[PDB]
DNA sequence: AATGTTCCAGCGGAATCGGCAGCGGG
């Protein structure tokens, strides 16, 4: 990838994906620990 | 009670239900339909804190449901006196007609007779509203006509399609008049051509008129060839919109007549702006069923290709290359014998012709004809079983007369000999049409691959046909396939609610490989195909064909591009060249190390070559041979001589 | 390309840069065998004739007529000649110059082993 | 405000309610909790989406927007629920309706028609709840305990077996325990302090199970392990720490309620419930049921189990853990405690059978 | 009044150092 901007926008989508994943996993961890065996 | 007497009497969730029940009772009392229509078209304007009312439009908008139910209880009357006032109250009449139409369409489950009755009754009075779509009528009124008609003949079917079953002459005259006007612009004509899947199912005489008006649309509203106005401009947006409308209409109705327009406009440009949508539409067309109309489509495009039609060779090639080929591939049938046997007899005859090198134009036409025919044969053989061309089936039965003692191997050899003649042809004395004959040879070899991939999968016909050359008389193979003059670049690195939304739609009327420079050589993909095939068909070396590739590859006199192409083939087929690796070192390492590799000493093929050659470590032992050792050392010295490449990532990769 | 092409034809910046472009357009319109394209081409040549007469462009007019005549003689097209002779378009005919009152005559005067591999299967 | 707006909120709310009512009107609701779905399958999915969306949209801005809608909404929902009592999702809409209808007072008994409607429907459902299962029962309890009952004080005996059921179905489904706590609070403050009094001895003993954790639940780390905010903080107090704090403040913690929050709320309830009422968790101070609790299950020690060591094999008696093991297995209130208790109880019963008739 | 001294104010060299950009990776 020789285009820095296109790579940056692809990782804009990517990084917002990991941000959403982190938020949802942080939310899930509460009851995941609550009911874990 | 809804009229102000002082800004506006606001309704409520109960204040409106009360009125609903009240006027439902009022309709229950007696007929009252004539009165209802009368004050529904009343033009008395209201106003609120502006005016923008008619007190019938508000009245209808409020209820619109019990009103429609009463209007449908006695349909024939209400429609008659509703269209009675078409000229002076066209807005409200059209709104009420649409309301009744989609009311009935909502109720097409419990009943079917009522929607049909409504449509037939409106059509019976279609003359009553001729000022709507007449000349000088406001364009909004013309779009109202189009939407009304779309609903009318979408509710049930185009029951007015044959022998003037309904008011067909009036409908068709309206539609052709709308499509034929000159003052009008492209997007209204696009929503007009949205209504084609209803009129491209009728016999000739009037279908000729539809075709002629469509041609007059294509001319005088489309670019000279294509893409003469840049994107963004209204011209470009309108043209693209019309193209999408045509393509969806075509994909909806598998109508041969639209093919001779869509492919005709597609294949006078080198590549269209929105070509991918063309191919997606064709794939949709072919892959759904109704084998007979599929045959008709194939025959139509084939007639376009085959007929004399004095024109550019490129256009004739494009016909088959885009339209017919993508039709043939995606899905036609496993038993679509019609076009199959239709083309077998006449394709071979054209292949058994003599190049009239007198005029360049006729020679180019002949080359294009043969190329197209024989690509067709390629796709035939690729997507077709083996027995139905060799067994006691319709192969001898059709290339010769009736059943024959020979099983099916008559057309096979009949075409194979001329295949091999075409792509193993001397070119020393010919210097007039280089690229075209190159493509002819290429397609020759491609369908040779496809045929011989289906000749009873015998152990060895591949070497004698695909790979056997006769250099003693300049009867070669790869010197014809490859251009041998185009310097390759090689850059360094690169339920209920679905029904509800359908009702809303009705009312609104709205809703592998890397293609770098060399894998795109029209022989690369089939070559890898049969290589992976015949490896998976049955350890010094496999009988004679990798020897052919070795001699053409591991030899620095074979001109550059053959070596590059074969090396790319070996890269893409390393899975099958792996157990014979010990021989593919001097060729591959010699090519990578050789400083005559092209350009600056290209740094893309070397990357893939080295990755492949190192993939099989523990195999093939690049030591023990002095030439191998010196080649490896040359490779290493050159490779560290060129590492920097200011981009950081590629430097780390090196 | 019906009204926009006409507005291109009526005037541009110089007496060029649209000439050769429309030459290509009419050539590719002649390439396709649909008659409406031929009608569009005859409309284009009529517009060019009137524009050359009304704008002192005899040189372009005569050069274009000679070039198109040679081209259409070269290629295998007849119906275009059919419509042209049904109308009649050629070079200037008055005095081989700008203006005169001489009846058209120049157009009239110029236009009345391995084989064993096959069968061992 | 920049866009020049007087009553757009009102129109949008009204149209949202109208759309919801129209969707519910034509949905054909004939997963289902008992081996039966002779209905359109893609209708329940739509219904569930709409119901959850309503619960997360309707309650906010519960103001006089919803006031003219209560009677119509409740009447349609109660009709179509009476004809379809196994729905589990008309009750959620009823819950939202009643919560919004008692956020504004709307209840001091037109309005009287809605009041009688809910009196009948509430008593009807409080009687029909006795035959339902997990999700349907949870929704029915949510609705029932959502009834105003500040004014529906009539035959609280009908609603008590609901409330305590909620407390039982907590310890495994926290939201329902939260609902039970809110309902008990509302009843304690607003109902007259003379008719509630005979029922406390029935209600409170269900709360005891929530007080069964003794600061041994360290399942997850009770402190920050590693965070980008921690990494930034370790190198100074500067802009990056500020950015990490600003993004983490609006985490929007919509996880419903933790169990320890419920336990804290239980203690706050017990304290806020008085000192006279408060004593009702325990038994009644040397009645019969206390003195029956002081006697061993079996007078003769059985389940004599010899623990295998290298040299001794000492004998313990498994008949001394059985009480505590059973109360632990039933009402552990902690999933990881519960699974271990159930496993041990399984093993104990199996040992009981083995020693019942061995050699 | 003529001048020398004192005082105050302003500019720059030099060292330090922190964060401001921009530039790759995720």
């Amino acid at each position: 990838m020789r285009d820095q901007e296109k790579l940056s926008l692809m990782y804009a989508r990517k990084g917002v994906a990991e941000q959403k994943r982190e938020k949802e996993i942080k939310s899930e961890l509460k009851m995941k620990q609550d009911a874990q065996v | 009670g809804i009229a102000p007497g002082q800004c506006l009497p606001s309704l409520d969730l109960s204040c409106k239900q009360l009125a609903s029940g009240l006027l439902e009772l009022a309709f229950a009392f007696g007929g009252l339909c004539e009165r209802l229509v009368s004050l529904l078209l009343n033009p008395a304007v209201l106003s609120t804190a502006v005016i923008h009312f008619s007190h019938g439009e508000y009245f209808y908008s409020l209820f619109s449901e019990t009103i429609n139910t009463e209007l449908l209880k006695n349909l024939d009357l209400a429609v008659l006196e509703l269209m009675q006032s078409s000229v002076d109250n066209t807005k409200m009449v059209s709104a009420v007609l649409n309301g009744m139409l989609d009311q009935s369409f909502r109720e097409r489950a419990n009943q079917k007779h009522q929607g049909l009755k409504l449509a037939t009754t409106i059509l019976q009075h279609w003359k009553k509203c001729d000022s709507w779509w007449a000349k000088d009528s406001p364009l909004e009124t013309k779009m109202a006509v189009l939407a009304l008609l779309a609903k009318i003949l979408q509710i049930d079917s185009s029951v007015s399609f044959n022998t003037s079953h309904g008011s067909f002459p009036e409908v068709f005259t309206t539609y052709i008049s709308l499509l034929a006007d000159t003052k009008l612009d492209l997007h209204l004509k696009g929503q007009a051509v949205t209504l084609l899947p209803f009129f491209t199912s009728l016999t000739g005489g009037s279908l000729e008129e539809l075709r002629r008006v469509l041609e007059q649309l294509i001319v005088a509203h489309f670019p000279m060839q294509s893409r003469e106005f840049p994107p963004g401009t209204p011209r470009f947006n309108n043209y693209v919109d019309c193209m999408k409308k045509f393509l969806d209409a075509l994909e909806l109705s598998q109508s041969p007549m639209l093919l001779e327009l869509m492919t005709e406009v597609l294949c006078r440009e080198q590549q269209h702006v929105m070509e991918e949508l063309f191919q997606s539409s064709f794939r949709r067309i072919a892959r759904r069923g109704s084998c007979v109309t599929q045959v008709g489509l194939l025959e139509s495009v084939y007639e376009m290709f085959r007929k004399d039609d004095p024109r550019l060779s490129f256009t004739r090639q494009s016909f088959v290359d885009r339209s017919l080929l993508t039709l043939l591939w995606h899905c036609s049938l496993d038993a679509l014998r019609e076009f199959f046997s239709t083309i077998v007899v006449d394709a071979i005859d054209v292949l058994k012709s003599r190049f009239t090198k007198l005029n360049e134009s006729t020679f180019d036409t002949q080359i294009t004809k043969k190329m197209g025919y024989y690509k067709i044969l390629d796709v035939m053989y690729s997507r077709l079983p083996k027995d139905d061309v060799h067994a006691k089936e319709s192969k001898i039965n059709q290339v010769f007369h009736g059943s024959c003692i020979t099983e099916g191997n008559e057309l096979t050899k009949t075409l194979i000999k001329l295949c091999y003649d075409a792509f193993t042809e001397n070119m020393a004395g010919e210097n007039q049409l280089l690229e075209r004959r190159r493509l002819y040879h290429c397609a020759a070899y491609n369908c040779a691959i496809s045929v011989i991939c289906c000749v009873f999968n015998e152990l060895k016909f591949y070497q004698g046909f695909l790979f056997s050359e006769k250099p003693e008389k300049n009867l070669l193979i790869f010197e014809n396939l490859i251009d041998l003059k185009r310097r390759y670049n090689f850059p360094v690195e690169v339920s209920t609610l679905s029904e509800e939304m359908s009702q809303f739609d009705f009312s609104t009327g709205v809703q592998e490989l890397e293609m770098d420079e060399l894998n795109r050589h029209e022989c690369m993909a089939p070559l890898t195909a049969l290589v992976k095939h015949m490896h998976r068909s049955l350890p010094r070396d496999l009988p004679s064909w990798m020897k052919f590739l070795h001699g053409k590859l591991g030899n620095p006199i074979v001109p550059l591009n053959i070596r590059l192409f074969l090396a790319k083939l070996v890269i893409n087929t390393e899975e099958v060249f792996r157990p014979y690796a010990k021989h593919w070192l001097s060729p591959l390492l010699q090519l990578a190390a050789s400083e005559n590799n092209g350009g600056e000493g290209i740094h893309y093929m070397v990357v893939e070559i080295v990755a492949t050659i190192l993939s099989w470590t523990g195999l093939a032992t690049p030591t023990g041979v002095p030439k191998d050792e010196v080649l490896a050392n040359r490779l290493l010295n050159f490779l560290m001589k060129h590492v920097f490449h200011p981009k950081r990532a590629v430097f780390r990769h090196n | 390309a019906e009204n926009f092409r006409v507005l291109v034809k009526q005037k541009k910046a110089s007496f060029e840069e649209a000439s050769n472009q429309l030459i290509n357009h009419i050539e590719q319109f002649l390439d396709t065998n649909e008659t409406p394209y031929f009608m569009k081409s005859i409309d284009c040549i009529r517009a060019f004739r009137e524009e050359a007469i009304k704008f002192s462009e005899e040189q372009r007019f005569n050069n274009f007529l000679k070039a198109l005549q040679e081209k259409v003689e070269i290629k295998q097209l007849n119906h275009f000649w059919e419509i042209v002779v049904q109308d009649g378009i050629t070079l200037i005919t008055k005095e081989e110059a700008s203006g005169s009152s001489v009846t058209a005559e120049e157009a009239k005067k110029f236009l009345a082993d391995v084989d064993d591999l096959l069968d061992m299967i | 405000s920049i866009l020049a707006s007087e009553s757009l909120n009102h129109l949008l709310y009204d149209e949202f309610v109208k759309s919801v009512l129209k969707i519910v009107e034509k949905l054909d609701l004939t997963d289902p909790a008992a081996n039966l779905h002779p209905a359109k399958p893609k209708d329940f999915s739509a219904f569930i989406n709409l119901v959850e969306f309503c619960r997360e949209i309707l309650p906010e801005k519960q103001a006089e927007f919803f006031e003219p809608w209560v009677y119509s909404f409740s009447y349609e929902l109660i009709l179509q629920s009476t004809r379809l009592p196994l729905i589990s999702g008309f009750y959620k809409l009823l819950s939202i309706t009643v919560r919004n209808a008692k956020k504004i007072k709307y209840f001091e008994g037109e309005k009287y028609s809605c009041f009688a409607l809910f009196v009948k429907f509430g008593k009807e459902v409080a009687v029909k709840m006795k035959q339902y299962k997990d999700e349907l029962l949870a929704s029915c309890l949510t609705f029932l305990l959502s009834l105003p009952h500040n004014i529906i004080e009539l035959d609280v005996r009908a609603y008590v077996p609901a409330l305590q059921m909620a407390f039982k179905l907590g310890l495994s489904y926290t939201p329902l325990a939260e609902v039970g706590l809110n309902a008990l609070e509302e009843w304690s403050i607003y109902i007259d302090r003379h008719v509630m009094q005979p029922y406390y001895k029935d209600i409170l003993p269900c709360l005891d199970g929530y007080l069964k954790t003794s600061a041994l639940s360290d399942e997850t780390k009770n402190n920050w392990e590693v965070s980008a905010l921690s990494r930034a903080a370790q190198k100074g107090f500067n802009k990056v720490v500020l950015k990490h704090l600003k993004k983490t403040k609006n985490l929007s913690s919509n996880e419903a309620i933790s169990l320890e929050e419920i336990r804290i709320r239980v203690v706050q309830m017990l304290g806020s419930l008085g000192g006279q009422i408060n004593k009702n968790l325990l038994t009644v101070t040397s009645s019969d049921e206390m003195m029956k609790s002081y006697v061993a299950w079996d007078r003769e020690k059985r389940l004599s189990f010899a623990v295998p060591f290298r040299e001794m094999k000492p004998v313990i008696f498994l008949d001394v853990f059985l009480p505590r093991v059973t109360e632990l297995a039933l009402t552990a209130s902690d999933r990881q405690t519960k699974v271990a208790a159930c496993e041990l109880l399984h093993s104990m019963v199996m040992f009981m059978l083995g020693k019942a008739t061995q050699m």
